[PDB]
RNA sequence: GUGGCGCCCGAACAGGGACUUGA
């Protein structure tokens, strides 16, 4: 019944020669408690160290469940092998969602675990748990089928997918689905009572087939980006008119209808940071002209899909952060605003990863300001998504922080 | 040996080398000869000179306990050319997470790798030739081969399954060669599972001994020693030379660095400092006095003995720092007070501008990652440090830094910023409009300040570009300034530096900032840009660019 | 003669910040 598609990587292009960060002996525990019975359902299989391809492995224990789940950083395999996806079987993106009252993030892993694979292929995903202490080397392991965390298997399943969805949608036309990785998305404008009903009958449906599918729920056409709005105290310190001058002048480069020359001419007088400084009519009508500007978007963008995101991300403080998104510096798409600290980041990834899901239909490369240790130490702890995306490290400047107070 | 066998080939589209042998002696030729017959009807090696055309080279030795030439090889030509293969023995096994368990044991053995066969699409390019002269090729793991270790280990793993399931209370550490066993058990009983273990693998075709050092430990382990509930380094000494060199000086670094893991109050950083523009082998450096009271203080340490421990899981486990100054830090971690497991040392300079609270948490997180890698659990603190200044460092900082479950110790000297910023200017302060600049041709740079009254002033400078030119400005602004002060820049270098707060440096003029930059109970800072017209700063940058900027 | 790990020291690529030649 079976028949896989002969799959490669790109010639000129080596699988993942990539080493474990280290591990809990309270997440080896769990990991090998359920890759056991993977390996036991036929799902996975033992090998030697014959093959020196590798890829990592880490723990969860997402929202609306309390077990020891896992996934794969396969984000070299991902970019390697981009073509298929891209290509060879792939799929397109619609627009209609992100107008639409609410939607309802789906998880469909287990449906992946009941199809074969090729067996040239196996070998590109080796994961390695590893030993406390380097006691014994690791337990490595081999994926017979295809995984989660890798986007290529929703690529071929969607085939089998169009056979299980057909009924219920041409009953059911008004809902926009995607399906990007190993969840699944459901778009409803109508009452989120019946968005449920409709979900759980949804659900029913899929344990038709023995399907087992135990943020969550989400409200995405409210959101709008955060105009840069500007105090209006009558009085002005040169303190004030230094931070906003600079301001502007920063901002110049995105929007060009900016002018300061009023507010340049008061400072030809040099006195203190605290005397008070009348804005002349001249001056004032400055102001009017760039916080009419500011309320509206820019106008000249526009989204390039072949080039890759870049989602910038800021702190201010007080619990409240920030984050940016561009292709190109300085032509923005999105912005806004997202009130420990490592958990807001990690909270503030997994809200911005998923409206660039629901919009563009990509995953963006990030910019943290955190170092490398830290993240890659703690990360695996707050998790609560089944994918992940691609991040480096930034080293802030404190300019861009004035983006916002 | 009816073991699963592994299938191995070489990389993509590649053959077998071919060189030749070396020019060599006389007297080890029978002798290795022999060896060869040794090896052979020992039933490793086939034997085939007219197989195929490779001709792998021979290094033979004359090695350690003289007259005992033993066989050798390169493979330098064939190990590039072999295919991967995965490695996980990376590390080593730290002392901590051994358990503390009673009946300890250990199993060595002798010609492990020449007792596992390989796989008959390889034998061919084993070619092991020597003067007519002969050929003789392997059927086994060889040396010199980037492969074996991991083939060892994985070949060991499967055969002792049955072993660990069958007896999962029992624990087994294994490395390179060698096998660390131990229980809690009763002796009787230990040496009857460890002769039905020797049985397990001598039905797989292995060595072992009864006669070993099991009551003849501690032994000697990487340069460790181990007791039975306690643990240390191989011991240690100092050499008295009444000069050093630099080889003298990495020698001793490298001992004490190996001894600083568990011997508390150790400092490096002067006497090493030493090596910055030292790089020849045979400077005669002084002993300064910085290194001699370091070193008299390390030797007060070593003076006395001590010993270690091992690891119980069931108490939860502590850290603790008792920091040393110069920014410099140690860390202690003990289950319980005055046992300490291990320790060490950290001085890093994750940027030469820093402060203390960045190393702390520099410090910590390393010793979290530690503290993973060896128990597989992070510790609970205790640190000097008020909860006050971490809330007002990470409120008041552009990142994100974590620790885990923490709590305060009155143990001096403490860690405090000693001194911090405002984010709201002051009424009767003063204002200082400053800049500076300089050449890339003469560096004859000029710097000066400016005020709202008109105490101006003006300073050249020399052999610099313009960041240290503004630096040296604000420096000679805040010598001629008074009690509270606020301020405006040019640059965005020296905000950077200010603003992450650091209280010590390297070069000596950020020192002399932070030295009277403490002074003034009160600051504000401030930045703005050049090429605009903004009051004062275009006047200061007029006048210091006359002779600078033509 | 070779390889591996650690400590120290030096050369190439990306990002950011600053100074010179042209419409």
């Amino acid at each position: 019944p079976i028949e896989t598609v002969p799959v490669k990587l790109k010639p000129g292009m080596d699988g993942p020669k990539v080493k474990q960060w280290p591990l809990t002996e309270e997440k080896i525990k769990a990991l090998v408690e359920i890759c056991t019975e993977m390996e036991k359902e036929g799902k996975i299989s033992k090998i030697g160290p014959e093959n020196p391809y590798n890829t990592p492995v880490f723990a969860i224990k997402k929202k609306d469940s309390t077990k020891w789940r896992k996934l794969v950083d396969f984000r070299e395999l991902n970019k390697r092998t981009q073509d298929f996806w891209e290509v060879q079987l792939g799929i397109p993106h619609p627009a209609g969602l992100k107008k639409k009252k609410s939607v309802t993030v789906l998880d469909v892993g287990d449906a992946y675990f009941s199809v074969p694979l090729d067996e040239d292929f196996r070998k590109y995903t080796a994961f390695t748990i590893p030993s406390i202490n380097n006691e014994t080397p690791g337990i490595r392991y081999q994926y017979n089928v295809l995984p989660q965390g890798w986007k290529g298997s929703p690529a071929i399943f969607q085939s089998s997918m169009t056979k299980i969805l057909e009924p219920f949608k041409k009953q059911n036309p008004d809902i926009v689905i995607y399906q990007y990785m190993d969840d699944l998305y459901v778009g409803s404008d109508l009452e989120i009572g019946q968005h449920r009903t409709k979900i759980e009958e949804l659900r029913q449906h899929l344990l038709r087939w023995g399907l087992t599918t135990p943020g969550y729920e989400l409200h995405p056409d409210k959101w709008t980006v955060q105009p840069i709005v500007l105090p209006e105290k009558d009085s002005w310190t040169v303190n004030d008119i230094q931070k906003l001058v600079g301001k502007l002048n920063w901002a110049s480069q995105i929007y060009p209808g900016i002018k300061v020359r009023q507010l340049s001419k008061l400072l030809r007088g040099t006195k203190a940071l605290t005397e008070v400084i009348p804005l002349t009519e001249e001056a004032e009508l400055e102001l009017a002209e760039n916080r009419e500007i500011l309320k509206e978007p820019v106008h000249g963008v526009y989204y390039d899909p072949s080039k890759d995101l870049i989602a910038e991300i800021q702190k201010q403080g007080q619990g409240q952060w920030t984050y940016q998104i561009y292709q190109e510096p300085f032509k923005n798409l999105k912005t806004g605003k997202y009130a420990n600290d490592v958990k807001q980041l990690t909270e503030a990834v997994q809200k911005i990863t998923t409206e660039s899901i629901v919009i563009w239909g990509k995953t963006p490369k990030f910019k943290l300001p955190i170092q490398k240790e830290t993240w890659e130490t703690w990360w695996t702890e707050y998790w609560q998504a089944t994918w992940i995306p691609e991040w480096e490290f930034v080293n802030t400047p404190p300019l861009v922080k004035l983006w916002y107070q | 040996s009816p073991i699963e066998t592994v299938p191995v080939k070489l990389k993509p589209g590649m053959d077998g080398p071919k060189v030749k042998q070396w020019p060599l002696t006389e007297e080890k030729i029978k002798a290795l000869v022999e060896i060869c017959t040794e090896m052979e009807k020992e039933g490793k090696i086939s034997k085939i000179g007219p197989e195929n055309p490779y001709n792998t080279p021979v290094f033979a030795i004359k090695k350690k306990d003289s007259t005992k030439w033993r066989k050798l090889v390169d493979f330098r030509e064939l190990n590039k050319r072999t295919q991967d293969f995965w490695e996980v023995q990376l590390g080593i096994p730290h002392p901590a997470g051994l358990k503390k368990k009673k009946s300890v044991t250990v199993l060595d053995v002798g010609d492990a790798y020449f007792s596992v066969p390989l796989d008959e699409d390889f034998r061919k390019y084993t070619a092991f030739t020597i003067p007519p002269g002969i050929r003789y090729q392997y059927n086994v793991l060889p040396q010199g081969w980037k492969g074996s270790p991991a083939i060892f280990q994985s070949s060991m793993t499967k055969i002792l399954e049955p072993f660990k399931k069958q007896n999962p209370d029992i624990v087994i550490y294994q490395y390179m060669d060698d096998l660390y066993v131990g229980s809690d058990l009763e002796i009787g009983q230990h040496r009857t599972k460890i002769e039905e273990l020797r049985q397990h693998l001598l039905r797989w075709g292995l060595t072992t001994p009864d006669k070993k050092h099991q009551k003849e430990p501690p032994f000697l382990w990487m340069g460790y020693e181990l007791h039975p509930d306690k643990w240390t380094v191989q011991p240690i000494v100092l050499p008295e030379k009444d000069s050093w060199t630099v080889n003298d000086i990495c020698k001793l670094v490298g001992k004490l660095n190996w001894a600083s893991q568990i011997y508390p109050g150790i400092k490096v950083r002067q006497l090493s400092k030493l090596l910055r523009g030292t790089k020849a082998l045979t400077e005669v450096i002084p002993l300064t006095e910085e290194a001699e009271l370091e070193l008299a203080e390390n030797r007060e340490i070593l003076k006395e003995p001590v010993h270690g421990v091992y690891y119980d899981p069931s108490k939860d486990l502590i850290a603790e720092i008792q920091k040393q100054g110069q920014g410099q830090w140690t860390y202690q971690i003990y289950q319980e007070p005055f046992k300490n497991l291990k320790t060490g040392k950290y001085a890093r300079m994750r940027g030469a501008h820093t402060n203390d609270v960045k190393q702390l948490t520099e410090a910590v997180q390393k010793i979290t990652t530690e503290s993973i890698v060896i128990w597989g659990k992070t510790p609970k603190f205790k640190l000097p440090i008020q909860k006050e200044t971490w809330e007002t460092w990470w409120t008041e900082y552009w990142q994100a830094t974590w620790i885990p479950e923490w709590e305060f110790v009155n143990t001096p000297p403490l860690v405090k910023l000693w001194y911090q910023l405002e984010k709201e200017p002051i009424v009767g302060a003063e204002t200082f409009y400053v800049d500076g600049a300089a050449n890339r041709e003469t560096k004859l740079g000029k710097a000066g300040y400016v005020t709202n009254k008109g105490r101006q002033k003006v300073v050249p400078l020399t052999n610099t570009t313009n960041q240290k030119t503004q630096l040296q400005a604000i420096y000679l602004a805040l010598q001629d300034s008074g009690l509270e002060v606020n301020i405006v820049t040019d640059s965005q270098y020296a905000l950077g530096i200010i603003q992450a707060q650091p209280d010590k440096s390297e070069s000596e003029l950020v020192n002399q900032i932070i030295e009277q930059l403490i002074k003034k109970e009160k600051v504000y800072l401030a930045w703005v840009p050049a090429h605009k017209g903004i009051g004062g700063n275009e006047q200061v940058d007029k006048l210091v660019s006359a002779g600078i900027r033509k």
